[PDB]
Formats: structure tokens, C-alpha cells, sequence
RNA sequence: GCGAAGGCCGGGGGCUAGAAGGCGAUCAGACACCACCGUAUUCCCGGCCGUAAACGGUGCCGCCCCGCGGCCGGCGCGCGCGUCCCGCCGGCCGCCCAGGGAAACCGGGAGGCUCCGGGCUCUGGGGGGAGUAUGGCCGCAAGGCUGAAACUUGAAGGCAUU
């Protein structure tokens, strides 16, 4: 059930660009390839993938179990805003090993999901998830390594445009199933919200 | 111990290769084991380059470069601090210090 | 040839991000009154005391001519959650600015719906 | 109270775990105690089993330690114990590099 | 029926019966650390909310090392009509 | 190099005792 | 080249069934290896198999249902007297309840139980549990 | 003192919610108390024995450091063992550190019939076979006239284990005890993730059994 | 059958280096390292010889096996259109998830192996004695190839840690 206008902002947003490297994990959602090099991707299965996501993360009884983690600075203010206007819990900036598996560090979650904005930026977040049956979700790019990913969302999550409009299109689904959207109206919050300056 | 994956040569696909010489010990090197540096230094230092410039009665005239590929042997190299021991995680790394 | 210990660096982070109001920015006797003050902290002996101080009115100058990390400051955090939470009046951001790869209007067909019947280039 | 217990014949290492455990209990924070001599053996060693962080060196040291020297005698020789004992609350003051900054 | 070891009797003596992940079909081991269960909600008929009638797809952590999760969750997903199979 | 050293003067033993047994014949 | 056809396919059972790919495509065919896979398919341990028949030697696609622990041959195919077959199966298969030997008999190829049910022995195929 | 939960399995079995060691078993968490373990085992915790400390040391400028490694077996008498090894100076608190750790690995075991199923599991189910470093054991099922046949640290640990009749057979440095041990310790983690026939119907979707979804 | 170098038998050659040798120095002594000189040799032809850390210290013929790139030799798929892209590749390679190992490390295998069996040929069985003794064969020689025993003895060895 894809929308035009997200599809629109998507088009300004470059979430249907990726890098010249490519995955054949990567390679159904990816569409071609730019003569330039770069990878284009397609915006329907990004969607089917972004309203998949949402099913997985509301299924948490407590929406702060969901851990958003992200040491790109850019997307701090995404996954910030997420955190805020919903429920997560989150772990910005360097993740701190041992904080997913060690009950004396100073933060000790146990999540029933995680969020991670790069594969390879947050890549302590993922491994740590493995010792204490964690699964995990990540905002991946045309190259990216699918390694302890349980779902990944086809996306730049290196233009700021793109990663806060995907944070906010994530957000829009997550509370819509919950019911504290509008559903064929569009949201009040705005997704210039998500991106920082 | 294979201390390196190359075994300190890199022949490939061969099983010899032409003889060198270190240009200080004077010693018979396999070619792809020799360090094979190049300096294409010019050939009068930078400070007198402006006094032989002004000096040339010759208009145009620029200073000749030399182009030398300097080959030392791995004892000759490691002495003269041409290359250095590195750390075994080090080792692996490649590039131009 | 005077670098400070932990235990001085760490007190004196505490006397900023707590007193940052009754410290003065150049002073150390400023700073030094409100080490002195004992309510605010203990400081047990007069270099000890002097040396928190000293550091302290670095801490005060550094915080008002630019940030310094790891300070923790209310009046300055809100500072900026008015500048984060603030987003364009009008929120231009996409504004149907509309541009598309050329490859991308074939991915849109191949989708079917073909946004704006192909006059996206 | 550890010299006279040693002569029970008590094992060593018992008698001063017991001995460690009334020290701290009685509030001391850093509790040391060092056996030396010829323990079950023809020669010389040093047995140092400690219960907390103790000041080695400085002014604190020689008012906020308790460091008491004993001399057992056994049928082997001499296997003096010592006992040192730290209180950062020993109420005279405070300790010179402890910060309150409540 | 009664996946376990059924006796003589027939009765069940296999005590916790470990769980085959949804893919890869491995015996969750006692110590499989690694294993990780993701449930995705249902959309409740019209108004994209939910139903408390959430599947749940388990994943070995064989399959999570290689990566093939992703994939295999897709597949699973238009299987069990959490996408279309497109 | 003592290996290198070593075979060379089991070579010389041998010549020697080959040389002796032909003196002996 | 290829002296024995079953073992290289099972081996690539085996290779799928480790990196959990259902479909594996075996390039060389052979009646041993489709009764082999028809005996797995009965037993539950395969899926259908299906061949793809070539103007040459034959490739089989066989689906597999993730059942398979491990599968073999046994070279050379010895003699295995018929009350000794229980040896082959203690040391070969573990469990005297689960696995199973695969046998070729003058009767036909058979499982080690239906030897045993008839007690006549026979040279071994493989074995697959 | 008493036990106060740091780990959110701790709360949930604290409270009760967790009803048996299995429970959490099924979802494979791993248990950081061995407090948790003491809750399913309260009498008399589990039978566990100290086998055999070797002394180890570092050089050092002044001379040897020793340190003291302790190698624990806890376990019951059916389908539970777990084993882990402590350093410490002291010999004393490395065995405890040790006997610690074995709590928090204790492992399920499969159990079952060699040939005959009467009433009771008697033997492994499977050959089930571990290896660490050098040494690799295989466990064969055994007659249940047989007994446990395997030398004297391996049959301790399936004493606790409770396997009643094995036919071990061990290869490689099995001198070296800690090696040994912890074969046999992989061999009975390997039991509870060997697929096998009898285990191919198909289900899961729990959900509200899970024991994350459990809440204080 | 072929086989680096050194050597050898006999010619051709003979610049350069340079096993021998001689001489300076250097040292307590160097007759060694460093100068300097220089015979055999180094080069060519006709034979020998049959060895090298002749090493990827990893036989050969297969079968499957995951990513990430490079290089070289063909061949296609297209595309404005370029020694571009994408495959198929035949090899040469780097890195590596599983997997393997005592580990170093391999992962184009050293993987698919105690859950041990595709086929073939070779080799090893604690260390010395000893690659010696003796017999054979081959060589002009130097030697090479085959190859013990008496006796002696608790380690030798691998990879890693401090």
C-alpha cells in the first residue's frame, strides 16, 4: 500500500539512491545502476520494507524496549526524535561495550528489538545482540553486510534527508498501528523534525 | 613460523627472477625481494637552485632533474632506516609511510 | 610545570556544571569565596581547596568563551532544545521539489503507478 | 587475638580470614594482615591476605592506620604476624584528598 | 503429535523439547545464545492497527551469522501473509 | 653453517676409510 | 574424473543442507543415486527430486525438507554378511533406533531394517541419518 | 543479605514467573545469577566436585606470580551438568569461582534409549561427540545392562549427568584434565541441538510463552 | 627423458668479478670479516654429473563449497559510445564468515572428518649412532642412488604465552 507523498519526499529525499558498491543480499530491492556508478534503488520495496518493520517493532509490549543506536552524527537527531515521539530507549554515540551483556555497566538494557542506523558505524550494537538473544533491525545501504541483521531497510542512511524522513516514516507506521496517527491524513509532526540543520 | 604470506619476495606465477645489486653492500638480491625505491630529486640542492637560476645566462632554463630507482638489500635497507621492523599487526598493513 | 590530578580536574567539573552562576569568569579568588562557601562542596586542606578553585575559573572563562565538553549545564541545555525542537516555520524541506534519477522514472514504472505520468525528469 | 589463635594450631589462612571479617565488620574499610616466616615448610615466605584498600605512605597513614606487630613463637622459630587496619571515618577529621562535594 | 521421544508407552520423556528455527529447521540448542524470535503484528482488517494476533517467525543463529535472515524472513513473510509475494 | 660443516667432514672419513681399505686389499 | 557419482551428490546434500539452501542442483545422475534419493524421500529425510533428464549423463534438482543430518558412501562397497549387519550399523549410524544404512541386495537396494527382516546380506550403498 | 535480582531473568524468577531451568532453556538465555540457578535447586544447590588444581605462573621481573585454576562439575542426577574453571592466588577462592561458573553454564542433557525403551532414559541419545583443543570424545549409547564406561573424570561428569550407561571412547591429549572435561561437557551441549526424526513436527509460535515477553 | 649452481673431461675464448694463493691492515691470535692483487672459475661448443631451503617447506585426478576486490588472456550481453558496463571466464592473487587446526595460520583449503571410507602413487613411526657399515648399481672423478646393526639414551621437536 505505498503512498504518493512519501514517495515524493522520497524523490527530494535521495532514499532511492545508494552507493556504487553493491550486495547480492542487497541486489531484489536494488533497481539498476546510474551510468555515474550509483546505485538506484526501488522506493516500493523500501516502503514494504519501512511498513514490515513497523509490524515487528509495535509487537514489544513496551515500545522502550526498542533500542535506537547511532554514532553517525547526523543521525543522532533522528533516531532522537524517534526515541521521543515514540517510546525507544536510546543508546547514541559510541554504543559503550558490555552495555547489552554487562549487569555492572552503568547501562545494562535487556531490549526485545534494536535499531541501528549503519551495519558497519554501530557495528558493536549487532554483536552484542548476539549474546543475549537480541534481534536486530538496521537502516543498510546498497553495500552493507546483512551479518546478525534479522530485517534491513534499503536506504541512503548517509544523506540526512533520507535518514530522518526514514525515521519518520517509521515513526508514522509504528504509532498508526497503535492508533495515535491519523491513517489517510497526514501526521502533525513533520519529518524536517528528524533531520538536523 | 611463516613470519609473511609473500615469504619477503613477491614472485608470483614465476620460479626466478633477475639478480640485483644493493647499491651499498654490493650483494646479489632477487629482484622482487629489493626494496626498489625512486627519488626524482633534482640535482642542485633547493637553496643553491636560486643562486645558479640568477647566475644562468641562459633564458628558460629550469633545473635538470636526476631520477634514480635506488634497490638496497633487506640487511643494507633496515640499517640505513630505509624501511622499518614493524608490529605484527603493522606488518600486514601496506602503503606509503 | 603545574598539571592538575584527577581528584582536582574531577571536584572542579562539579563545583562548574553545579555553581556555574556563582563562579566569574577571570577571578580565582571569585571562585575561591564559593570553594569556601562548604555547603556547596568539602574541601579538606587550603592547596587542595586553592588548586579546585584554580581550575575553576579556567572551567568559567573556557565555558562563556565557547563550550567545553563533558560540562554539564541546565541553562545551556535548554539553549538548545529551543534550536533542535525549532523546525521552518512554513517547514520547507521538500517542498514537491520533485528531481529524479533517470533510471528511477523506470523503478517508478515498474511500480505502475508513475508518479506525475512520467514528467519527473 | 590472630597470635594466640595461631598457637590452636588453626589453619593459617582461617585465622586471618577470621580475624578480617571482625575488623571490617567494626567498620574499618581497609584491613591487611601479613603472616611471614617458615609456614609448613623449611623455608622463609611471606603470606599477605588483605580485605579492602589500605593508605601505604603518607600523613593519613600514621593517624588513619592501626599497624600492630606481634612475634608468635612456634617449635619451627618465630612467625610474627602483623596487622594493619584503615579507617577513613576515624572521626578526627577527614581524609586530605577526600571531596565530599555533595 | 507430541514432537519429543515418545517411550514405550508413548508418553513424552524428551523434558523441554528444543525449538527448530522457522527456516534453517536446527534445534535451538540449550546454550544456542544466539537465537533470536521476531514476531510482526497483524494490520486488523481496515483502520492499520493491530489485532494481538502477531505471528512469530523463530531464526537459528546459523542462519543470523550468514546473514540470511533478511531474505528468509521475506520469503517467510509472504508465507505466512505478512507481505505479498510481488 | 655446522650441518654444511658436518657432512663435508663425514665425506673426508669416508675417503679416508675407502683410501685405507685399498691400501689394505 | 569422478570414479564414484553418489558420493560427490550426497556430499552436496550435505554442503546445501549446512548453508540451509532447500534446492541443490547435482550435476551427474545415476539409477543408484535416484534409488538412493528415493529411499531419503521415503524415510522423510529429502523432499521430491526432480530430474532434469539431458541428452547426456542427466542432472537431478533435488528440494530438501532441512531433515538431513549427514549422508555417505562407503568405498569400496564391501560384502556385509547378513547377521553382521548390525556391526556396520553400531560403529556407521548412531542409535540403534534412528539412521539408516542403505544396502544393495539380489532382492533389490534395501534398508538395513528390511535386511534384517529378511536376514539376507548384501554390499552397502551408504548410509544416510 | 539475601538475593536481589541485577538481571531481569533474575525478577522474572524471583517472582515465580519462570516456572522450571528448562523454560529458559527452551528460548536458550543465558544465565547470569547463579542465584537463578539456586531458585530451581534449592536443597543442597547441586552435587559439584573439585578435580584436580593446577598450579600456574607467570614470570615476572622478581620471579613467578602463582595463580591457582580450579576445574568445578555441578550437576544433578538427571539431564543438568555444567562445568567451569576460576583463577585466583587463592586456591580457596578460585574454587569458588569455579563452582560459581558452573552455575551459570548449566547445560541440559538429552538422554535416552540404546536399543530398548522401558521407563527411563538410561543412555545418551545419540553419539554425541566434543572437542577441546586436542581431545575429542565420542559418547556411544550403551545396553542398559551395561554401565557407564569411561575413565574416572569423564564418568564423574556423566554420573551428574546422570547418563546411567555410555560406552566412551576419548582421543587426543586426554592427560590434560581441563581439555578432557570440557569435551565432555560440548558433547552434552551438542545433545539438546542434534536434530533428529522423532523431533520433525512442526510448530513454535509461542509468543506468550516467550520468556522476554514475561514482565515483572 | 629433463634438471639451477658448483664441479669434471676436452677444445674455443678470457673483459668483468673472483673459490685458491699472495699481500696490506685489524686483533691477544686471526692465516677471518675490510682494502689491494689475482689462478681455477665465470662465457661458447661437445660430452659427463644428478644435487639445491630443486620450497607453496603443501603430490596428482576429480566433486561441491561466501563475500570482497585486483591483474592478465579470449568470448559474448548490452548500452551513446567508453579499452565504459555487465556477465562467461582460463589462469595469477589479496582479504575472509562459517568450517578446520596444538596453534601460527588455511579458507581457489590446510574445508565438506571420531558425524572418521571418490580413486592412485610416494613417504614417516622417540632421539642419537647414521645417511655411517656392508653388498649392489651408476660416475672419469667428486660423488650420487639403495641402505643396516651392535650400542647408547629421556627427551629431542612444533606453535604459542609471560
Amino acid at each position: 500500500q505505498l503512498k504518493e507523498a512519501d514517495v515524493k519526499k522520497m524523490l527530494v529525499a535521495t532514499t532511492h539512491l545508494g552507493v556504487r558498491n553493491i550486495d547480492r543480499r542487497m541486489q531484489f530491492y536494488i533497481f539498476d545502476r546510474q551510468k555515474d556508478g550509483t546505485f538506484v534503488f526501488n522506493l516500493q520495496k523500501v516502503w514494504a520494507k519501512i511498513v514490515f518493520a513497523a509490524r515487528i517493532l509495535v509487537t514489544i509490549d513496551d515500545p522502550a524496549e526498542i533500542a535506537v543506536v547511532a554514532n553517525r552524527p547526523d543521525a543522532q537527531r533522528a533516531i532522537l526524535k524517534f526515541c521521543k515521539y515514540t517510546h525507544a530507549t536510546a543508546f547514541p554515540g559510541r554504543f559503550i561495550p558490555g552495555n547489552f551483556t554487562n549487569r555492572m555497566n552503568p547501562n545494562y538494557c535487556e531490549p526485545r528489538l534494536l535499531l541501528v542506523n549503519d551495519p558497519v558505524v554501530d557495528r558493536q550494537a549487532i554483536l552484542e545482540a548476539s549474546y543475549v538473544n537480541i534481534p536486530t533491525i538496521s537502516l543498510c545501504n546498497s553495500d552493507a553486510n546483512l551479518k546478525f541483521i534479522d530485517v534491513a531497510i534499503p536506504c541512503n542512511n548517509k544523506t540526512p534527508m533520507s535518514i530522518g524522513l526514514i525515521y519518520w516514516l517509521l515513526a508514522r507506521e509504528v504509532l498508526r498501528l497503535k492508533g495515535s496517527i491519523s491513517r489517510t491524513e497526514e501526521w502533525d509532526v513533520k519529518p524536517d523534525l528528524f533531520v538536523a540543520l | 613460523p611463516v613470519k609473511r604470506r609473500n615469504n619477503g619476495r613477491s614472485k608470483y606465477n614465476c620460479g626466478h627472477t633477475n639478480i640485483v645489486r644493493c647499491q651499498n653492500c654490493h650483494r646479489c638480491v632477487p629482484k622482487d625481494k629489493v626494496i626498489k625505491r625512486f627519488t626524482i630529486r633534482n640535482i642542485v640542492d633547493n637553496t643553491i637552485a636560486d643562486d645558479v637560476l640568477n647566475a644562468c645566462v641562459i633564458q628558460g632554463f629550469a633545473i635538470p632533474k636526476l631520477y634514480n630507482k635506488v634497490q638496497y638489500c633487506v640487511s643494507c635497507s633496515i640499517h640505513n632506516h630505509i624501511v622499518r621492523v614493524r608490529s605484527r599487526e603493522d606488518r600486514k598493513i601496506r602503503t606509503p609511510p | 610545570g603545574k598539571v592538575r590530578t584527577k581528584t582536582i580536574k574531577r571536584a572542579a567539573r562539579k563545583i562548574v556544571e553545579n555553581n556555574y552562576e556563582s563562579l566569574k569568569p577571570k577571578d580565582f579568588q571569585n571562585n575561591k569565596a564559593i570553594c569556601s562557601k562548604r555547603n556547596v562542596a568539602i574541601i579538606p586542606s587550603k592547596r587542595l581547596r586553592n588548586k579546585v578553585a584554580g581550575y575553576v575559573t579556567t572551567l568559567m572563562n573556557r565555558v562563556v568563551k565557547g563550550p567545553v565538553h563533558g560540562i554539564s549545564l541546565r541553562l545551556q541545555e535548554e539553549e538548545r532544545e529551543r534550536r533542535d525542537n525549532y523546525a521552518p516555520k512554513k517547514s520547507e524541506f521538500d517542498v514537491e521539489n520533485i528531481t529524479v534519477s533517470g533510471t528511477t522514472q523506470q523503478m517508478i514504472d515498474s511500480i505502475g503507478f508513475k508518479c506525475m505520468s512520467t514528467s519527473l525528469k | 587475638n590472630l597470635r594466640a589463635k595461631l598457637e590452636e594450631a588453626m589453619p593459617i589462612r582461617r585465622a586471618a580470614y577470621s580475624i578480617i571479617r571482625t575488623a571490617m565488620r567494626a567498620g574499618a574499610a581497609g584491613c591487611e594482615v601479613i603472616v611471614a616466616g617458615k609456614l609448613r615448610a623449611q623455608r622463609a615466605r611471606a603470606n599477605k591476605f588483605k580485605e579492602g584498600c589500605l593508605i601505604s605512605t603518607g600523613h593519613p597513614k600514621r593517624i588513619f592506620l592501626a599497624e600492630a606487630t606481634r612475634h608468635i613463637k612456634m617449635r619451627q622459630g618465630v612467625i610474627g604476624v602483623k596487622v594493619r587496619i584503615y579507617n577513613p571515618n576515624i572521626r578526627g577529621a577527614v581524609m586530605p584528598d577526600k571531596i565530599e562535594i555533595g | 503429535d507430541d514432537i519429543g521421544m515418545k517411550n514405550s508407552s508413548g508418553v513424552v520423556v524428551d523434558a523441554y523439547i528444543p525449538r527448530k528455527c522457522s527456516a534453517t529447521n536446527r534445534l535451538i540448542g540449550p546454550k544456542d545464545h544466539a537465537a533470536v524470535q521476531l514476531s510482526v503484528a497483524r494490520v486488523n482488517d481496515k483502520g492499520k492497527m493491530i489485532e494481538n494476533n502477531y505471528v512469530t517467525f523463530a531464526f537459528c543463529g546459523a542462519i543470523r551469522s550468514r546473514g540470511g535472515v533478511d531474505s528468509a524472513f521475506m520469503l517467510l513473510a509472504q508465507e505466512h501473509g505478512l507481505m505479498e509475494r510481488l | 653453517m655446522r650441518a654444511k660443516w658436518a657432512k663435508k667432514r663425514m665425506r673426508k672419513l669416508k675417503r679416508k676409510r675407502r683410501h685405507m681399505k685399498a691400501r689394505s686389499k | 574424473v569422478r570414479i564414484n557419482v553418489l558420493r560427490d551428490a550426497l556430499k552436496s546434500i550435505c554442503n546445501a543442507q549446512r548453508i540451509g539452501k532447500k534446492q541443490v542442483i547435482v550435476r551427474p545422475s545415476s539409477k543408484v543415486i535416484i534409488e538412493f534419493l528415493q529411499l531419503m524421500q521415503k524415510n522423510g529425510y529429502i523432499s521430491d527430486f526432480a530430474v532434469v533428464d539431458n541428452h547426456r549423463s542427466n542432472r537431478i534438482v533435488v528440494n530438501l525438507i532441512g531433515r538431513l543430518n549427514k549422508a555417505g558412501v562407503i568405498s569400496p562397497r564391501f560384502d556385509i554378511p547378513a547377521n553382521d549387519i548390525e556391526k556396520w550399523v553400531v560403529n556407521l549410524l548412531p542409535s540403534r533406533l534412528f539412521g539408516h544404512i542403505i544396502l544393495t541386495t539380489s532382492q533389490g537396494i534395501m534398508d538395513h531394517i528390511e535386511a534384517q527382516h529378511r536376514q539376507i546380506g548384501g554390499k552397502v550403498i551408504g548410509y544416510f541419518y | 543479605e539475601e538475593w536481589h535480582p541485577s538481571t531481569k531473568l533474575g525478577r522474572l524468577v524471583k517472582a515465580g514467573k519462570i516456572e522450571s531451568l528448562y523454560d529458559i532453556f527452551k528460548y536458550s538465555l543465558p544465565i547470569k545469577e547463579t542465584e537463578i540457578i539456586d531458585y530451581f535447586f534449592p536443597k543442597s544447590e547441586l552435587a559439584e566436585e573439585v578435580c584436580n588444581i593446577m598450579s600456574v605462573q607467570k614470570q615476572t621481573t622478581a620471579g613467578q606470580r602463582t595463580r591457582f585454576r580450579a576445574h568445578v562439575i555441578v550437576g544433578n542426577r538427571d539431564g543438568f551438568i555444567g562445568y567451569g574453571a576460576g583463577v585466583s592466588k587463592e586456591v580457596a577462592n578460585a574454587i569458588k569461582k569455579a563452582a560459581k561458573n558452573a552455575r551459570l553454564n548449566i547445560v541440559p542433557v538429552r538422554r535416552g534409549f540404546w536399543g530398548g525403551k522401558l521407563g527411563d532414559p538410561h543412555t545418551v541419545s545419540s553419539k554425541l561427540s566434543g572437542k577441546c583443543g586436542s581431545v575429542r570424545v565420542r559418547l556411544i549409547p550403551a545396553p542398559r545392562g551395561a554401565g557407564i564406561v569411561a575413565s574416572p573424570t569423564v564418568a564423574k561428569v556423566l554420573e551428574f549427568a546422570g547418563v546411567s550407561d555410555v560406552f566412551t571412547r576419548q582421543s587426543g591429549h586426554s592427560r590434560t584434565l581441563m581439555n578432557s572435561v570440557g569435551a565432555v561437557y560440548n558433547a552434552l551441549k551438542s545433545s539438546y541441538s542434534i536434530l533428529t526424526p522423532d523431533l520433525w513436527k512442526k510448530e513454535q509460535l509461542d509468543h506468550v510463552q516467550d520468556i522476554r515477553t514475561m514482565s515483572l
